[PDB]
RNA sequence: UAUUUAAUUUUUAUAAUUAAUAAGAAAGAAGAAUAUAAUUUA
RNA sequence: UAAUAUUUGUUUAAUGAAAAGUAUUUUAUUAUUAUAUUGUAUAGUAUUAUUAUAGUGUAUAGUUUUUUAAAAAUAUAA
């Protein structure tokens, strides 16, 4: 399937969200409740 | 201060025509069968060109019988029981 | 911490302070190579500046820092610098008792 | 690779890469014992240079000869005389 | 001039292109 | 097995080695002219000197006898006078400098 | 594989591209002679998936050169067919690249392709050469005359001197092309290629030599003109 | 005759190959002595973009 | 080589330094964490002809030698080319390999001792002597007062007549103090550059000089 | 090789009123290639 | 059929070679110690084929023509 919604990808914009920050944030929330 | 095979042979007393014959195949010095390339063989003179022989275009690959008779085939006077 | 972009947020500080107690034996006189984002090249250029120490990297005037990361070129320098800035005081505290 | 010259049999070792494959059996190098250029032979195989991903580096395993040579040198009995000076992990 | 004359009075770095 | 692992024994050639048949010295390492036979005892022959000292012919199948420090061939050591080879006379089949002996020897 | 020499040749983006060869051993051999040649002579005209490989590998060599470590020296020494070029690699590149951290090698796609096959040609260079000791003013727009001569120098840069240990090596290497047995090798090569037959290879009686003495006495002349 | 010839040819090329080699090692050591001389005035440490202190530590050396 | 880290503080190995090698004062808060203690990769050292000749030249002046106390004998000379106890140790390793040195325990006490091998002992005699015949030509005291040279040689050959032994133990301390006093003015600079051989091994070329301070 | 099926004809902003069980400027590498859409770079 | 299959010349240890019954050596060439006379290089199997057959004799001449920028399935090996 060759359409535009499917082919186009958002990789280039990934700096707009802090992936590494949220992972560590939920690490904090992991140790806060003690899993 | 390079190698200079001639002065290397002169230092070793190796007969400088021989020393060079160590580093080319036995086809090019001694009478021995060997792979020859037909372009080396030589060509008769065309109207455009001159003659082509393997005397002028390959002096250093031609056979020397000084070396051949002194190395390979036997002397007769060593065997003469007469 | 390690992978943060741009400015270092305060939350990120919390991370470092958490991992302070993660490693039981640490002193402000520890070698540079225990820091986040201190590579080979980043350690070496600090050494020729006569800096072996977490205290010593916490002693930087920030115009030593930038020419460390611009004129010289140890990248991610402000990360390790700031990493010192945070952690040097708690370390002294844990050193006393 | 373990190398010894023909004349004094001076033993030493260095890794041989894939670039040097034509030099593996015979070397020419300077001996400390007879000082001048000599000719070295390959007695025993030791180790690779490179290793493939997700594979141990330490198993082209060097032979018993080389490990004997690193027992006799650099061993309990070999270091014990020298430990009074250096104890090589220390300066 | 005065500096080569000091050098000469006592009597490499960038090659001349 | 290949490449005898020689760490325990240097296997260097002594310059004071002389020929076992002709009692003349050996040019040490620079030439393959000498046939060296390690017994895993050094035995040094010249190339021309590998032959028998009794009949002066080749040593068959490269196995020999030695009496009074001089090498004899087995037919000449077994008390037999039948003497002449078919193939060649005054040289030997041997491979120079230990390469014939390195096949099977002390490892 | 994250180690800045050892190569991973795949097609996935984490891996640098595999250029076609017989074996990964063969790929390594090829890569090694490419890197050796590029370190010896700053540019390589290189076709195919080979050139990006050369780019990345050259960047790795400059990284090792900046390391300036005995382990780095040794690991680069494992990699090259030339020991001498390793010394060149640790003398030149640090001063050359001291102001740059990233992308040390320039790749330029050429608009000409091999006649032999459709594969494109890339021109791979080291970057800034005005900081280099032996490559200081050289012109690569066209080749030198006979390929054992030192390459073209820009008109404004003529008077440049090079590290003596390099032109010693270069002259020693170039001095075996003036002996007549090379000329015999040349004619005999004509014979060979003509036999295997390859078109447009003249008969060995038409092949007049690369090196004569008149041409040498003018070449050395202009060479001391550059000196 | 040809046994002797076959060894006569294989001994002396072995002889002169060393003459290639010893002069080549002589030359390479001449070369490296040239590097030894030249890298002094230019101030080349050949140890990287790092100053003497870096290697002086010897932790990285 | 830095006195604070590689070794306990306040220690100075006395010997020749390396050119442009700074001594940078390390604060003592200092320690590695336990997994960083195993890093420690030494720069290789010169095991070549010169330091071998020097350590031999020392090992000749005392036929038995205490391994543990050798460093100070080494430092005792005006001629030191050597850096750390490490540098010494390696030189002894390869000197052991060359067959110039055999290690024997004498044990009565725990002492470990160096013997110059009976096989190579000729060579060493050449080496020492050769050193002795060069430096007397380069000593600035000669060709000024010849009475000094004669008063020195005559008295030594006449002192060797009764007991020359005590004269030596009396002599070497003036050597130690002369060396220690001279060290304030001038140091021996060890200069090094790396190269690669034909077999493709990285090894260093060395040369030594002496720079003056005042 | 013919039929027959399956895939493709190289980003279609979008999808399904029914059949049966869907298509906007163009080719080198889709990567300037060692997973950042430039890590400052002469 | 066929814009098809094939070919595709980026790195040599084929050292050696009498038994080949074809290949313009323009003068291939002793300086001999010997006598006259005669003769020395690449074509086996329709090929510059997979690659020869055999008898010499020897061990460091590296003794120097194999294309290519994704994935299936086929062929090897892990
Ligand atoms: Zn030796
Ligand atoms: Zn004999
Ligand atoms: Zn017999």
């Amino acid at each position: 399937t060759n359409r535009h919604f499917f082919v186009a990808r958002a990789n280039a914009f990934f700096s707009r969200l802090p992936i590494a920050r949220v992972q560590r944030s939920l690490a904090m929330e992991a140790v806060r409740e003690g899993r | 201060g390079r190698f200079n095979m001639d002065e290397a042979a002169a230092a070793l007393q190796l007969n400088p025509a021989y020393a060079a014959a160590l580093y080319r195949p036995l086809n090019y010095t001694f009478h021995i069968r060997g792979q020859l390339y037909p372009a080396q063989k030589g060509r008769p003179s065309r109207p455009g060109s001159l003659a082509a022989s393997q005397g002028r275009m390959f002096p250093l690959y031609q056979r020397n019988d000084r070396l051949d008779k002194e190395l390979f085939r036997l002397n007769s006077r060593g065997l003469t029981t007469e | 911490g390690i992978a943060t972009g741009g400015r270092v947020t305060n939350e990120d500080r919390r991370w470092w302070l958490v991992h302070l107690e993660c490693a039981p034996d640490i002193t402000p006189g520890t070698f540079i190579a225990w820091l986040d984002c201190c590579g080979t090249h980043t350690c070496k250029k600090l050494i020729e500046r006569n800096i072996w120490t977490i205290e010593q990297v916490a002693a930087l005037d920030s115009d030593q820092v930038d020419e460390l990361k611009y004129r010289e070129g140890c990248l991610k320098m402000d990360v390790v610098w700031e990493h010192a800035r945070t952690i040097i005081t708690p370390l002294r505290q844990r050193e006393v008792t | 690779a373990l190398f010894s010259c023909f004349r004094c049999g001076y033993m030493y070792e260095f890794a041989v890469s894939n670039s040097y494959c034509r030099k593996l059996t015979l070397r020419n190098d300077h001996c400390p014992r007879c000082d001048q250029l000599t000719l070295f032979r390959f007695m025993s195989v030791s180790g690779m240079v490179g290793n493939m991903p997700f594979k141990p580096i330490g198993v082209p395993g060097p032979s018993y000869a080389t490990l004997w040579w690193r027992k006799t040198r650099e061993g309990k009995e070999a270091s014990a005389p020298l430990d009074a000076v250096c104890k090589s992990d220390r300066w | 001039r005065k500096e080569h004359d000091k050098a000469l009075g006592l009597e490499n770095r960038k090659p001349f292109v | 097995p290949a490449y005898n692992e020689d760490v325990d024994r240097p296997m260097v050639v002594p310059p004071d080695a002389i020929c076992f048949n002709c009692d003349k010295p050996i040019d040490a390492g620079d030439v393959n002219s000498y046939v060296w036979i390690p017994a895993g005892q050094g035995y040094f022959f010249h190339f021309g000197c590998f032959k028998c000292n009794r009949c002066k012919y080749r040593l068959g199948h490269n196995k020999f006898y030695s009496k009074d420090g001089k090498a004899w061939c087995i037919p000449c050591a077994l008390g037999r006078d039948v003497r002449v080879p078919t193939r060649r006379w005054h040289t030997s089949y041997v491979n120079t400098h230990r390469t014939g002996s390195r096949l099977t020897g002390h490892f | 594989t994250t180690e800045p020499l050892m190569a991973d040749y795949g097609w996935t983006r984490g891996k640098l591209p595999k250029f076609r060869a017989r074996s990964p051993f063969h790929r390594q051999q090829i890569a090694r002679r490419m890197v050796t040649e590029m370190i010896r002579k700053d540019y390589c005209i290189v076709g195919g998936a080979r050139a990006p490989a050369l780019r990345i590998l050259a960047d790795h060599v400059v990284e090792l050169a900046k390391a300036g470590d005995t382990d780095s020296r040794q690991q680069l020494a494992y990699f090259l067919h030339d020991p001498l070029m390793v010394d060149k690699a640790f003398d030149e590149y640090p001063r050359r690249f001291k102001d740059m951290n990233a992308k040390y090698a320039m790749m330029t796609r050429l608009k000409s392709r091999r006649r032999t096959d459709a594969v494109a040609m890339y021109f791979v260079e080291y970057k800034n050469r005005d900081m280099s000791d032996n490559h200081k003013g050289e012109d690569y727009s066209a080749g030198p005359e006979r390929f054992f001569l030192p390459p073209r120098i820009v008109e404004t840069e003529k008077g440049i001197q090079r590290p003596p240990h390099m032109q010693m090596a270069f002259d020693r290497w170039a001095s075996k092309f003036k002996t007549e047995e090379f000329h015999h090798w040349w004619r005999l090569r004509h014979a060979k290629l003509r036999y295997w037959g390859v078109r447009n290879v003249p008969h060995p009686s038409d092949v007049d030599p690369l090196w004569t003495e008149k041409e040498e006495e003018e070449w050395h002349n202009e060479m001391l003109a550059n000196t | 005759k040809r046994i002797d010839t076959a060894k006569r040819m294989r001994r002396d090329r072995r002889r002169i190959e060393e003459l290639k080699t010893l002069e080549f090692w002589g030359w390479y050591m001449k070369l490296q002595r040239v590097r030894g001389r030249w890298c002094r005035e230019q101030g080349v440490s050949s140890r990287g973009v790092y100053g003497p202190a870096v290697d002086a530590a010897e932790l990285w050396g | 080589w830095q006195s604070g880290v590689h070794t306990p503080h306040g220690v100075v190995y006395r010997g020749a330094k390396m050119k442009n090698w700074p001594e940078q004062r390390i604060p003592e808060n200092f320690k590695f964490t336990e997994e960083q203690r195993f890093r420690t990769k030494a720069i290789p050292r010169d095991v070549g002809t010169i330091p071998r000749n020097f350590v031999l030249g020392v090992l000749y002046r005392h036929q038995p030698c205490e391994v543990g106390g050798l460093w100070e004998h080494c430092t005792n000379d005006p001629e030191i080319v050597l850096d750390s106890k490490r540098h010494l140790r390696e030189v002894l390793k390869q000197a052991r390999e060359e067959g110039f040195v055999t290690f024997e325990r004498d044990a009565i006490s725990n002492e470990w001792l160096c013997f110059l091998t009976r096989e190579r002992y000729e060579e060493v005699q050449r080496i020492v002597t050769a050193k002795s015949e060069a430096v007397d030509t380069h000593s600035g005291l000669r060709g000024a007062a010849a009475t000094e040279t004669s008063t020195y040689a005559e008295k030594f050959r006449e002192m060797n007549v009764e007991a020359k032994e005590a004269h030596a133990r009396r002599l070497e301390e003036e050597v130690a103090n002369t060396t220690r006093y001279l060290r304030r003015f001038q140091q021996r600079e060890i200069d090094y550059l790396p190269y690669t051989d034909l077999n493709g091994k990285v090894n260093f070329m060395w040369w030594y000089e002496t720079r003056d301070v005042q």
